[PDB]
């Protein structure tokens, strides 16, 4: 503490728009403000926050799904756990991604590719196949959601037509993030300064249009499954407003937090929003399961 | 509206 | 992009001995490296990930827990849910505090207090405040799970010795953790450059030691309960296995997490892997209570 | 081993 300047006593001066000085590969001084890197650090502190709430959300409902789902052995609780146990890992990878080279302002300020660690290449592909693995995942969830539950009904033609449509928009988005991984990969690879994000944007609102249609078949389908337990019984308070209740929360939470991540203002960290509306479409149905049992036990 | 962006080197979201 | 300097090309130049110029109150050069930059960005993306983890973690388990608690209206119960909208609401002020003017690289770089806002400071009352009503109610949990598990043993004299035992650390950690509330608004309010940590480290540790007590007394207990049922009967598997099972995790786990807390290298962000082992004792009784009504009701 | 710090307006942990 030698001496405090001047600015330190006068009440008007604010650090936003004082610069930083630094050295880059494309200039000498290349002038930075300090709201341009607190929006680069804010951006990457959102992005931490929704993945801790990602992996905490995930890792308690594996956990709970285990303590409490008697039906061992079938196949959704089993397809429920591997889509836990990659949405945790996932995670995971991406807080390492966090804390890395490649999140660092070190390298979204100076563009040195000298500083990539090959290592955390190989933690980017993990990364992008380990999402891949997620969509399949879910997918698989959701196309065993459909076939399970288009068994029984009388009007099986329009069953097969749903089962067929939400299978071939699985492996529609399973081959497009596909393709964008493996688009990404071979770009990073080569160059550690690109990016092939092209595919991603059309594989995210095929996986968004996939979770609307799902979330339209289980409602106009319990609909009408309550309007005809209306005309002949009632339908007020049964595990039937359990199932109903959630497939009206997966078709309202999820779309509005896609818009809302659409919306926003870009740069601000704000746009892996995406993943919570996954995280929502996921947790819907452990959560049915368990007020499932818990208002069939009684 | 915009579309996502992914830092040079983001992994999937 | 006028010419990419000749540093581009050199493989063995590393940007993290490179030093950025600012300003600051104490000087005008103040050079830092960029490394020390990466460390603060990266304890603030630590602790906001723990509080993600945090967050999700108890919003998911309030609604598991609503979902499925069938005993509604007991003390516990209630008191669970102020605990858990408690953390839920602390770890949303603190995701405030991390996107806000206290803990960007902007203060923690240049020393200014005109770039304070008094409603920042606002936040950090309420979330000491917040804080306090947090402890009080695990503490009020606490002496209301020795005080009822206490009722009905023959040997009363030390249930009640334990009780007192217990409600005096409950009302310790409560009054050094307000102590430590107000001695730090003070100065906050004072100066905004400006700690009272002093009486922290000692309510923290006195949370703490009550969170090891209590984990003492329930596993001392249990086995007594399962060692007499094992004389007479058996105790390999019933609900009675589960409660100990948790009890073993609250005994093990948080005191782990605590050493592991103050035992890391400091300024790494580290420091609030005790909000975790919080968490955790928080997060055992609910969990518990889910695991023996899915263990009483077959 | 060290003692908590908290910065110099970091609310409770
Ligand atoms: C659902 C919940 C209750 C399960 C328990 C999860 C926690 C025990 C995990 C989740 C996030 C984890 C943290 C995520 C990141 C880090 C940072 C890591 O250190 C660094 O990355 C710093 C590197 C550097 O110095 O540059 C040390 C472990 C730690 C605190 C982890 C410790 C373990 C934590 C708290
Ligand atoms: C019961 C389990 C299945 C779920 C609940 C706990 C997990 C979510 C925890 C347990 C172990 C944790 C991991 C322990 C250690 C690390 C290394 C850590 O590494 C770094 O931060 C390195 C940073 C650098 O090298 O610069 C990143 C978080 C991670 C993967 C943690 C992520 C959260 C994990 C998986
Ligand atoms: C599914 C849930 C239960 C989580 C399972 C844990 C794994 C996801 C974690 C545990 C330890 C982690 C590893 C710990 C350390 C490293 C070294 C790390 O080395 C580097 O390239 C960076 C070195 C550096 O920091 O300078 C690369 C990632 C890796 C393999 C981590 C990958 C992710 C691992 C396997
Ligand atoms: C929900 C059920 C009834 C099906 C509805 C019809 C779908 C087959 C449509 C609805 C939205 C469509 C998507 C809307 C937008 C895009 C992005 C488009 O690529 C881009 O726009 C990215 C590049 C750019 O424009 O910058 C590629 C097609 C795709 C995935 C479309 C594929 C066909 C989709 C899934
Ligand atoms: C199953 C249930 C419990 C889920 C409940 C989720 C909602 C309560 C969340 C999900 C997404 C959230 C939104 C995500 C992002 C934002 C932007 C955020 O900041 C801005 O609007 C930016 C303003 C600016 O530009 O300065 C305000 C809150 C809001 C609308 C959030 C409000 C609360 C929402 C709707
Ligand atoms: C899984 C269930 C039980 C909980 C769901 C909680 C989420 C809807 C919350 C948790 C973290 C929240 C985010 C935390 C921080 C921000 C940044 C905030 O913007 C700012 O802080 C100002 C702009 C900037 O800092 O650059 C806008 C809302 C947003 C995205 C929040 C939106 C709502 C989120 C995703
Ligand atoms: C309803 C559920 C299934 C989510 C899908 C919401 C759509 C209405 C969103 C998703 C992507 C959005 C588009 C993403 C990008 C842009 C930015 C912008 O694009 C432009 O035409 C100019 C910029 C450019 O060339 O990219 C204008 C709005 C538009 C087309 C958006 C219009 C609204 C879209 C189609
Ligand atoms: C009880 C359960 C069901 C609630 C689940 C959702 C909440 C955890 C969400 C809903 C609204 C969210 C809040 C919406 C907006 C913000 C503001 C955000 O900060 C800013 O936007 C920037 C402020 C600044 O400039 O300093 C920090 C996160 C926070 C408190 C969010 C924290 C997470 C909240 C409380
Ligand atoms: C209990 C669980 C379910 C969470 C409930 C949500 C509240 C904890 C959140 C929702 C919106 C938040 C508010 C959103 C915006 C502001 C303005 C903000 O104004 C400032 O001083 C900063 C302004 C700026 O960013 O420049 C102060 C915090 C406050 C009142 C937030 C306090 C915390 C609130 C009430
Ligand atoms: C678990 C049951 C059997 C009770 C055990 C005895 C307790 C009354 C002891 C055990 C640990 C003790 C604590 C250990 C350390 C401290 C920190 C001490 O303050 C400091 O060291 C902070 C200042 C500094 O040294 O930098 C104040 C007393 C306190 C809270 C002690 C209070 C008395 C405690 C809770
Ligand atoms: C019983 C169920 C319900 C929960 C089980 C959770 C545990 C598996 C978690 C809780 C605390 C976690 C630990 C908290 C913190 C850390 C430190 C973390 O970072 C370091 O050790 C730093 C290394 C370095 O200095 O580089 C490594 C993982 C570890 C041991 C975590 C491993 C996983 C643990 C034991
Ligand atoms: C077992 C459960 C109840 C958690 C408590 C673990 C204790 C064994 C820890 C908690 C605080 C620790 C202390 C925190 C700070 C320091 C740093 C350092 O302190 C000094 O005496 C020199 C520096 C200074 O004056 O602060 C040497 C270890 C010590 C005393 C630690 C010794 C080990 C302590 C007492
Ligand atoms: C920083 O860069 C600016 C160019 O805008 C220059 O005027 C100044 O001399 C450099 N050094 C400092 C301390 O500002
Ligand atoms: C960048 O600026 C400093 C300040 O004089 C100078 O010494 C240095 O030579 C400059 N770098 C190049 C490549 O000119
Ligand atoms: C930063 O400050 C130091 C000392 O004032 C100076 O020697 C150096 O040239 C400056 N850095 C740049 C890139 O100009
Ligand atoms: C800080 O350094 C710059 C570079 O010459 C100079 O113009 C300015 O006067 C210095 N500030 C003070 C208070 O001397």
């Amino acid at each position: 503490a030698p001496s405090l300047s001047n600015l330190f006593y006068d009440p008007t001066y604010n650090p936003g728009q004082s610069t930083i000085n630094y050295t880059s590969i494309y200039g000498n001084g290349s002038t930075i403000t300090f709201d341009e890197l607190q929006g680069l650090v804010n951006s990457t502190v959102t992005q931490a926050i929704m993945f801790g709430v990602r992996c905490g959300a995930a890792a308690l409902t594996l956990i709970v799904m285990w303590m409490t789902s008697r039906s061992r052995k079938t196949p959704i609780f089993i397809i429920n756990q591997v889509s836990l146990f990659l949405i945790i890992l996932h995670s995971a990878l991406y807080f390492k991604y966090l804390l890395s080279n490649y999140s660092s302002v070190t390298y979204a300020l100076t563009g040195f590719p000298q500083f990539i660690s090959r290592g955390d290449v190989h933690v980017y592909g993990a990364t992008n196949i380990i999402q891949v693995l997620l969509v399949a995942s879910i997918e698989t969830s959701l196309v065993f959601q459909i076939k399970v539950i288009f068994t029984g009904d009388n009007f099986k033609r329009i069953g097969l037509m749903l089962t067929s449509i939400s299978f071939t928009l699985g492996i529609a988005t399973v081959t497009m993030y596909f393709v964008s991984a493996v688009k990404g990969m071979i770009v990073t690879y080569n160059d550690v300064s690109a990016t092939q994000d092209k595919y991603f944007n059309a594989s995210t609102i095929l996986l968004a249009s996939s979770i609307n249609f799902m979330s339209f078949v289980l409602v106009v389908k319990l609909i009408l499954a309550i309007r005809s337990r209306r005309f002949l019984g009632l339908k007020q308070f049964d595990s039937f407003h359990i199932l109903l209740i959630m497939s009206c929360q997966s078709l309202l939470v999820p779309s509005i937090i896609f818009i809302l991540a659409y919306s926003l203002k870009p740069n601000q960290g704000t746009d892996v929003l995406t993943t919570v509306a996954t995280l929502l479409a996921v947790l819907s149905l452990p959560l049915s399961s368990m007020w499932a049992t818990a208002a069939n036990n009684a | 509206w915009h579309w996502l962006q992914l830092k040079p080197g983001q992994p999937m979201y």
